[PDB]
């Protein structure tokens, strides 16, 4: 259901883009960076609406057949954008405590629907922090040029659908 | 019986709203619209109706033009009512001021839809008809600071069915007069009064 | 069920309107009797120790009279000095108490009609002419012209 | 074709019926009111019938979008055909046809089959020149289309009375500028 | 739970009055700054989904689904953006917003000829710093009638 994944660094810039299974393109690189800068600008102001004028945990369904940690975990994203839905796609956001934002955009629709696309996105943040965090070519906050990263998340797109 | 021709009540109804700022723009005669040929200045329909009663001009000459336009409607629909349908009550030449109850039982359903009337006549000298929810202006709004300031405004809208029912009597041939009040019903208002 | 006149007097003992139904289209010159019946009741406000008023909460239907073919009374509200009276023709008179409270409540309907037309600011300074025609035009359907409603 | 059938579905959705001849007399009456009020200046009633049309079409278009939940068109080529069938057919029970569809796709014309403004209409020889009868239609089309952010100009060029020929409206697209400066 | 209704035109203006239907949090203006920053969140994200378009059509925005609440929008094709901030108990109100456009809006605003299109004050500050327009006796009352079932 998911067809493109981005990751964002904490200083408001794109890190990685892969248009996985859409296979007709019109977007080159810096327009995706325009999306990355604008979602960082949106996620700036998207807490202080405070419309209330005043414990929530995610869960465990075992996405991606083992998994890494079989427990209903916490999440740091208590105030801000989580997901969007339009008539042609839907999009997802997961932040870390450190500051990396973890985009996933899905063309079809896939409560529980945020929670499955949260449970996917803890796995790739584990997979980010084992396969390009431990890499001496990777200087900090740069793009990802590990091909070893890229098929190991390309395998997990077909381990989703 | 026969039910052949149909066009919408909606565009009709906004045209029936829109004869009055038409007439105010007639009396008062840039958005350069038809720039192939000419130009227009502007036309503030929200302020044209806020120029008659919200500025208190000499509308009294203009009120005859609201009175005039319904007459030619009111003259020439009695023949069109038998091309509307032919229900055999449609004949005109049996009664004088006693089928005006029943010609306004049909054309008042054919330009205003409903038939809630409660007619009253004093000794069959003067006949008056009233209704509780008038179909143009009980879809209309206010500026919410009061209500009584808004009933100053709507007074030219009442004068369009002056010309209609005066048209039908002059279609029968008459010089009998007519005046309009504005009622207030108590349950979930405007009255008409002809001689 | 039909009044024979309608009379209206304010607190300065000035008659506002001595309205008579059907003086055109029917019999004239008994209006000359009707307004002097109204003036008999006007100087017959309180006379020869006969007291109409004992309840000060709501001014109810006060003392009935009968004089030379009519049956008159008074209803002094004592609110803004309004002194309005209604007679009835004694010919068609049944003399019951639901009749008596019925003419009490239609006296309060004509009280309602006067207090509605008293504060209509759709026309302002309506105090001398066609206020009278307008209130007559609101009179002449509440007791008559019911003939075609059905 | 769905947009073929939308007009018939809305014609079973909405229930609003006036007989068509009653509409014609209320249009002939108001143009007669302009004809006798103003000084037989058939030139000088096209402008103000257009002013009627402008100030009623820019309140017409949003109830048209209320009944027809349609996205905002951006070319000429789809809004021409949906104006040629749906936006008339839910109001006026007609289907005007687009013809003379120009190669540069900036202009066209529109034959309409019949109109309920000009069903049984005769004009005098004083009125027989220098007047277009449905300039309110020019008004409602131009004031409709400038709400939806395209400043097209249409102008109705030939009556079935004036010249007795055919019924056409010459149309021309212009810029598609959208609103801006949200910073202020 | 519904927090706030707002009305957004093409000229980046809100036309929502004193906060209620649980926008006062007591029926279960100071937010004129909040009109701008709600508009900046939507219009920027209008341009995101506009730039990803598939199949010869544009894209309407159903709902940004934030943390600890939601926001539901209905952008028209006339540039009217009916926005509604839920509390994540019900799903998208994509026909409740059609009911309050086709019935309570267009039959009570833009048919009433004593009130305008609310466009501009005969002047060129439509894009900001303008006092709002929608104050009707009927419309505000019948809106509050309709939405007191929700909150």
């Amino acid at each position: 259901a998911i067809e493109t994944i981005l990751v964002i660094n904490k200083s408001g810039g794109l890190i990685y883009q892969r248009n996985f299974t859409n296979d007709e393109q019109k977007l080159n690189s810096n327009e995706y960076l325009i999306l990355a800068s604008t979602l960082h600008g949106v996620f700036a102001i998207a807490s202080q609406l405070t419309p209330k004028a005043l414990n929530t945990i995610p869960y465990i369904p075992y996405v991606g057949m083992d998994d890494f940690f079989k427990e209903p975990f916490t999440n740091w994203n208590k105030s801000g954008l989580r997901q969007l839905c339009t008539d042609q796609f839907t999009m997802f956001i997961y932040q870390t405590l450190t500051g990396l934002k973890f985009v996933a955009i899905s063309s079809s629709v896939m409560n529980l629907a945020i929670q499955i696309a949260d449970n996917f996105l803890r796995k790739v943040y584990c997979l980010y922090s084992d396969y390009v965090m431990k890499d001496p070519s990777y200087s900090m906050e740069m793009p990802i040029r590990s091909n070893l990263f890229d098929e190991k998340v390309k395998k997990m797109v077909e381990n989703l659908q | 019986e026969n039910s052949l021709p149909k066009v919408s009540q909606s565009v009709y109804q906004m045209l029936l709203n829109e004869m009055v700022p038409l007439a105010m723009g007639i009396e008062r005669q840039r958005l350069k619209i038809e720039e192939h040929h000419t130009v227009d200045i502007i036309r503030s329909h929200n302020l044209i109706h806020e120029l008659y009663k919200a500025d208190e001009e000499e509308k009294e000459k203009v009120l005859a033009r609201l009175r005039n336009i319904g007459f030619q409607i009111g003259l020439k629909l009695s023949e069109l009512l038998i091309f509307s349908n032919n229900p055999n009550l449609k004949f005109k030449e049996m009664d004088l001021l006693l089928i005006m109850k029943f010609i306004c039982r049909d054309v008042w359903k054919q330009i205003f839809g409903k038939q809630i009337d409660n007619l009253k006549t004093n000794h069959r000298g003067t006949f008056y008809l009233l209704d509780y929810d008038y179909r143009p202006i009980q879809s209309f709004s206010l500026e919410e600071d009061a209500k009584n300031e808004e009933l100053k405004m709507i007074e030219p809208f009442l004068e369009i069915p002056v010309g209609i029912i005066r048209g039908v009597l002059s279609s029968l041939g008459y010089s009998s007069e007519e005046v309009i009040c504005l009622a207030s019903f108590i349950d979930r208002g405007v009255s008409f009064h002809v001689q | 069920l039909r009044p024979c006149f309608v009379s209206l007097i304010d607190e300065s003992d000035k008659p506002i309107l001595i309205y008579v139904p059907n003086e055109a289209e029917n019999e004239m010159n008994d209006v000359l009797k009707y307004n002097v019946l109204s003036n008999i009741s006007l100087d017959y406000f309180e006379s020869a120790l006969v007291e109409w008023h004992s309840l000060d909460s709501k001014p109810l239907l006060k003392s009935i009279f009968q004089l030379e073919g009519v049956s008159v009374f008074a209803m002094l509200i004592k609110q803004t000095g309004l002194k309005i009276v209604i007679g009835f023709e004694q010919k068609s008179l049944s003399g019951a108490d639901d009749e008596f409270e019925a003419i009490n409540q239609i006296f309060e309907t004509v009280r309602k009609i006067y207090i509605r037309v008293k504060c209509n600011p759709l026309l302002v300074s309506g105090d001398e002419k066609s206020i009278i025609k307008s209130l007559e035009r609101k009179f002449d359907e509440l007791f008559i012209s019911t003939e075609v409603e059905l | 074709r769905s947009l073929k059938a939308m007009g018939e579905e809305i014609w079973k959705n909405k229930t609003e019926k006036i007989n068509t001849e009653l509409f014609t007399l209320t249009y002939g009456s108001i143009v007669a009111q302009l004809c006798q009020d103003y000084e037989r200046d058939f030139n000088k009633v096209n402008d103000h019938l257009y002013s009627m049309g402008y100030n009623i079409g820019c309140r017409l278009i949003e109830d048209f979008l209320a009944r027809t939940a349609l996205p905002r068109c951006e070319n000429l080529v789809k809004t021409s055909e949906v104006l040629s069938k749906c936006a008339f057919k839910i109001f006026l029970n007609i289907t005007p046809n687009i013809t003379n569809w120009s190669h540069n796709k900036d202009t066209f014309s529109l034959i309409l089959d019949e109109n309920p403004l000009a069903d049984f209409v005769e004009l005098p020889m004083d009125a027989m020149k220098s007047l277009w009868y449905s300039n309110i239609l020019c008004g409602v089309l131009k004031g409709s289309l400038e709400m939806v952010q395209l400043d097209c100009d249409v102008w109705f060029v030939s009556d079935i009375l004036r010249g007795d020929s055919q019924t056409e409206i010459k149309v021309k697209l212009n810029r598609i500028l959208k609103d801006e400066i949200p910073i202020g | 739970g519904i927090y706030s209704f707002w009305i957004f035109d093409r000229h980046c203006n809100c036309i929502f009055d004193r906060e209620w239907t649980l926008a006062s949090n007591s029926a279960s203006k100071q937010n004129e700054e909040d009109a701008k920053l709600l508009y900046g969140m939507i219009f920027s994200l209008r341009s995101i989904t506009q730039k990803l378009s598939k199949g010869s059509v544009k894209n309407d925005i159903r709902s940004i689904s934030t943390g600890k609440y939601r926001v539901h929008t209905y952008c028209t094709a006339s540039g009217l953006w009916f926005v509604l901030l839920s509390d994540f108990k019900q799903q998208s109100y994509t026909q409740v917003l059609q009911y309050i456009y086709s019935h309570i809006y267009v039959k009570y605003v833009s048919n009433n000829l004593l009130s305008p299109y609310d466009f501009a004050e005969n002047e060129n500050e439509m894009r900001g710093q303008g006092t709002r327009k929608i104050t009707n006796r009927n419309f505000i009352s019948v809106l509050e009638s309709f939405l007191a079932p929700m909150v």
